[PDB]
């Protein structure tokens, strides 16, 4: 038939049918569960709402993301999030469609293990594969020779690949993605005043990070411009009526990506990190990977990162080498289109994870096959 | 690249005009993109270079069956193999020439010269593995049991 | 027919037509084959890349010269040279073409036992001859008296020959050439910092040597200078855009042909083997051989070769004796060009082992013959 | 007087007196910075840590080493690691002794130049040398005839020496070694969930390759017990009082020693290695060189390293030759004692590169001593 | 290595009998650490060789300023020069003899036949370059300006 293509990221899920241009199904990846007291006969009758109906109530819900850094750490509440999707989002039933599930490089084994024998034992799916993100980033970006940064909410990480043949051995996984720059956003906006403590203020204040922050192309003059004159000061107005106003914390909080020492954390930024993925890799093919630096994923969609990240590498590469940093207005959703070109390709309908080696080999077969 | 597909001068001989036109026909579109990329050119529309990327795409396809039909027709030897190979790389540029195409045109539709920039380079790519899909045919077809002229002199001395 | 000249070097494969004046194939002798991951589908089908298709995507291969010191120590990777030659780069049915290879004095037997069964049995030439390389050179001088020194990739050899008669006891084979030159460049080249460990980084260690390097006329002079002034020091760029600098091992790489103890052997420079290869010869022909010191191959076109070849055997040489060494602009390709001489004569063409011998005599007939 | 001993290696500084049996100082050889904030006042006046008092304190550090592959990256870190081993560890003012430092062989000559400089101009030794390790190793191990591998943490180099005679053709300096190995097991430690990313959870790797790593016999049969039973799982308690279990990562991280393929290397393994660098020795001291492989640095110490070493370089020697690997129990300070006999010999006093010798000639008298 | 001592039979002739008797002790002491190898000797404990690898050592010693004495009284020659080559050799012998002695007893204190083996085998190396400086030195005092016999008649047929 046709193949699903579930990219169960670590914020969002998207999810749609191989060969098409689009997902048909953008939920977050949330689980809430009420934690008031319900006074009201009939009502309160659903123990936990998934996806886009705990977005709708977060007032009453404490919503719990279940995949945390990209590793799924807690798995009942995944089935819920997998039910939800095939059956009241794209309203399939699994049995009749394989499924590509994506996921970061450098995961524990035990999560394909998992995915696998969730797949083929409680959904009953035809047949299976799990593909590497930045990969498929690559498949959908049209070309076969570049370095994918991929950021998004759980993790950013490099896979340096030239002519089709990936270098694991430059793959560099970074922890430092999209929730800790909501939390460092938090933590930065209690300075002014603002205080948000809950979960579905979590969710405020990613939609405030969406909405005003960008990156600076240089942060000192950018901290002196933004002391010396208001300029810089943007108003958000939330839920409730009341209006914020953060001007220095715009840059602030996406700042930490290329400066990680802001939370704490001792790793080098993202161009430090692309910068040493690509001097890993063999000296002939350097040349080829400075020019299509692919970034992907839905934290690179920050105003003037193209730009800065071009700066900080030009810094560090050799003055000959002609550096250009490749972001496609439709990045957000790069990996699943990726997806869509890998599925319905002719040549890979022999890559499947038939049911029948599932039965024979148990959930290890997904190390070979993938 | 349209000096090895030049070199040309009129199994094979029943099915190769078709692919030497066909090869031909993917130059021309592919040097209107870069004319288009240089700023002058046939197409000036990134809608254009859409339609164009599209084009090429469906000559890919038509080609990659002529030579499959070829090359199933020949007998085991390296040049078969090195042209299954190429069959595969045409296969892998045509659908992303197709998706990349339809993402593109959303992406335009819904409100520059990056946005074709990397239609160019899936085309450019798609043609660079057809000037070695029509060679190992050839190959693959005649010398094992239209034309191609002998290789020119190298240089002696080279400055 | 016309008959092919393929020059088999160690080096480079230098193939062409009969009756001409150039090469029409002038190609590496490598055979790469991909060593990292393919990642995506359709790209890396292709086990394995000849000559310059191998030269392009060495990011990604192991390169192995089949040919390793005139003795060609693989088999199937030399049939895939061969292959490569005859079909994709010259593109003629070697059905209908008989062919002269090329090859250096005393190999093994095996070699060209086993050179003229590959031809006779895997590509049914209709008739062949295998020819030494110096003899070739010696018919490309346009003489018929003279020494021919004949570096090359693999070895260096002499073959002193006077007026179209050998004399079989007086060549002296050399097992040094450009490859060990390259290997003690990137010894050398690790002093000043920069190590070439890779296969492909040996390939950029030969153009370093092709470009930069070259013979003093007087070594202890030179090293003095290059000590005292950074007046020798020149620059050269590497594929990633990083500079390199080298200074004094621009004519210490080529000191190893005069002074073989750089690299730990320990035979007598190239000087003193055309000399010792001189006074091997009868003693009325040496005054002749002194006048035609004929120089071909790759690796005697270091600049300042001739001179310096001349000042070291006018010190041994009798102060009486007129001492000039011969040194073609086109010598790179004066076996080849021997070769189209030799194999387009009216009287050669009763010297091919036609392929009705072979059936007859088997492979040895080529000891007979040639 | 009595001369000092420094071996500084790339991991490990091992200072002493000649003509002792053990070193007095064995620290590592890191520089630790703090990184957080100080609010206590007083607390926080020191700006680096040095050696083991930055081994103690890396919970607030980060641990940068100096030496960084047997070449000495950063000189003011260096400089901070002698004045530490100098005065604050041996504690000997350096103006009354000479010193005798150690080096891998094929490292730059500026590196030699500096240290001798830096030795000369900063500290006032009254004397100095600099000797190359495997030799030293040599020395130590009681011979005058092996061949020494010789591991580290920087890199791998094999010496071969017949008779006091070392041949330099067939030294073979390959740059992987036990940082190599330590991050390698931290890739695939991320397997099982755990991940250690900071430096100081680099020495925690460090801890646990030291302690539970080992090298199987034979890799292909290792692999099928672990992955048939639980019976090579071995638990590590961490310094938080988590416990971890590593199974089959033991022997998958020194098996990159003999096939350096695991980390991208293309070279080969340390017995092909140690192979090659025989059969490039002269065919008359092969037999002895067989006989006697001297195996010295820390990396060599993995429990069943020199058994595997010997079944791997037997399967390439001809049947005939005796092959015998000699590992002394105290292998980790072979080097150190080697350097104890050659500083305190009575036939060495005359070959210290004196004071006035470096006044006469500058620093590039070290090239000519040494 | 015995039997070139054992070809002496009775400057030099005042310091020589001290030097084959020291020679006499050596070869005493090398054979008893090879009984040890071969399993059956006088001295059966891993402390036992290391005491007798420090008297090995000693010996050296004590010899090597025997002849050293002996080479500075002769006159300029080729076996001077020889001589003083072994003594160099033999001092480098005693040096690794004496550390690693040392070494390798406190490696068995802190807790077997391959700790003996590499201490046998440089007193072996000392005593190869001892039976070399007996005869330099003699010769060296002797014929230029005890005794060893003239050498045995070589084999005519070598079967
Ligand atoms: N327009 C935007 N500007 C800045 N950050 C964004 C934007 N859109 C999304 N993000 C961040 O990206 C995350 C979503 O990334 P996503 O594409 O879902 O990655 P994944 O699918 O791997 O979870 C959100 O958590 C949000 O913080
Ligand atoms: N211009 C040059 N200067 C110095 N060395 C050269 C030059 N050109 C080629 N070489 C050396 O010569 C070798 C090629 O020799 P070649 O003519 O191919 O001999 P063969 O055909 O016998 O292999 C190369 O390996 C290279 O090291
Ligand atoms: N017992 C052991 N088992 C395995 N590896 C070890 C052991 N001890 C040390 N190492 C490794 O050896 C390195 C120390 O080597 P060292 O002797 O210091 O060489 P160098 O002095 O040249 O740095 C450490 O980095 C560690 O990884
Ligand atoms: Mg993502
Ligand atoms: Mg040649
Ligand atoms: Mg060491």
């Amino acid at each position: 038939t046709t193949a699903l293509v579930c990219d169960n990221g670590s914020g969002l899920v998207k999810a749609g049918f191989a060969g098409d241009d689009a997902p048909r199904a953008v939920f977050p990846s949330i689980v809430g569960r009420p934690r008031h007291q319900g006074v009201m006969v009939g009502m309160g009758q659903k123990d936990s709402y998934v996806g886009d109906e705990a977005q709708s109530k977060r007032g009453i819900l404490t919503l719990k993301y279940p995949i945390e850094h990209g590793i799924i750490t807690n798995w009942d509440d995944m089935e819920k999030i997998w039910h939800h999707t095939f059956y009241n989002e794209l309203r399939v039933a699994p049995e009749e469609h394989p499924t590509l599930l994506t996921e970061a490089p450098l995961n524990p084994k035990a999560n394909r293990e998992k995915m696998t024998q969730i797949m083929f034992e409680t959904f009953n799916v035809p047949a299976m594969y799990v593909a590497i993100q930045a990969v498929l980033s690559l498949y959908a970006s049209g070309r076969t020779t570049g370095i994918v940064l991929d950021s998004g909410d759980g993790v950013t990480h490099n896979v340096p690949i030239y002519e089709g043949y990936a270098l694991p051995h430059a793959i560099m996984r970074l922890d430092l993605a999209g929730r800790d720059l909501t939390d460092y956003l938090m933590k930065i906006l209690t300075e002014r005043g603002y205080s948000f403590v809950t979960t579905a203020e979590r969710e405020i204040v990613r939609d405030i990070k969406e909405k005003l922050c960008y990156v600076a192309l240089d942060f000192e003059n950018e901290m002196a411009t933004a002391a010396s004159s208001s300029s810089l000061e943007k108003s958000y107005e939330l839920p409730d009526g009341q209006v914020i106003t953060i001007g220095n914390e715009r840059f602030r909080c996406p700042e930490t990506l290329f400066q990680p020492s802001f939370i704490g954390m001792e790793s080098a930024g993202i161009h430090e990190t692309t910068y040493n993925s690509i001097m890993k890799c063999d000296i002939d093919i350097r040349k080829d990977l400075y020019a299509n630096n692919v970034m992907s994923g839905g934290t690179t969609m920050y105003p003037g990162i193209a730009d800065r990240m071009q700066k900080e590498i030009t810094a560090l590469a050799p003055s000959t080498m002609k550096i250009k940093i490749i972001a496609p207005p439709e990045r957000k959703y790069s990996v699943w289109i990726g997806g869509s070109i890998l599925a319905s390709l002719s040549t890979f309908q022999q890559m499947w994870i038939t049911k029948q080696e599932y039965d024979e080999a148990g959930p290890s077969i997904v190390h070979r096959k993938c | 690249i349209q000096a090895q597909i030049d070199i040309f001068k009129v199994k094979w001989d029943e099915t190769g005009n078709d692919i030497i036109s066909l090869a031909n026909n993917m130059c021309k579109i592919m040097m209107s993109m870069t004319e288009f990329t240089r700023g002058c050119g046939p197409l000036k529309t990134t809608m254009d270079v859409i339609r164009a990327a599209q084009e090429i795409s469906l000559n890919g396809s038509k080609l990659n069956a002529l030579a499959r039909q070829i090359g199933e027709e020949s007998a085991d030897s390296q040049t078969k193999k090195d042209l299954l190979a190429y069959l595969s790389q045409i296969t892998l540029y045509c659908q992303q020439l197709n998706i990349c195409s339809k993402v593109k045109a959303d992406v335009t539709q819904v409100g520059a010269l990056d946005s074709a920039m990397s239609l160019i380079q899936t085309a450019r790519n798609l043609l660079t593995a057809v000037v070695q899909t029509v060679k190992a045919a050839y190959i693959a077809s005649t010398k094992f049991r239209w034309r191609m002229a002998p290789p020119k002199k190298q240089p002696l001395i080279r400055p």
